């Protein structure tokens, strides 16, 4: 739904954001 | 650190999306 | 520079969970 | 409610993000 999608969009800045902070 | 840290905060924030959908 | 865009995306989704939960 | 919250705690994580990346 809805809101699954949008929390699967924030995992995917989450994980741009690992990928700044890391390497 | 802080952007590891807001990572992990938009991890624990799409769990909660995925949840008020989910139970 | 992908910082600012994300933030930017962020308050585009905060303001759509906001017209939600109206 | 609790999609409330969590748009608040969103909009705080962008703007501590546009801190970050403005210096």
């Amino acid at each position: 739904g809805q809101l699954e999608e949008i929390a699967k969009q924030l995992e995917e800045i989450a994980w741009q954001l690992e990928e700044i902070a890391q390497g | 650190g802080q952007l590891k840290k807001i990572a992990k905060q938009l991890k624990k924030i799409a769990y909660q999306l995925k949840k008020i959908a989910q139970g």
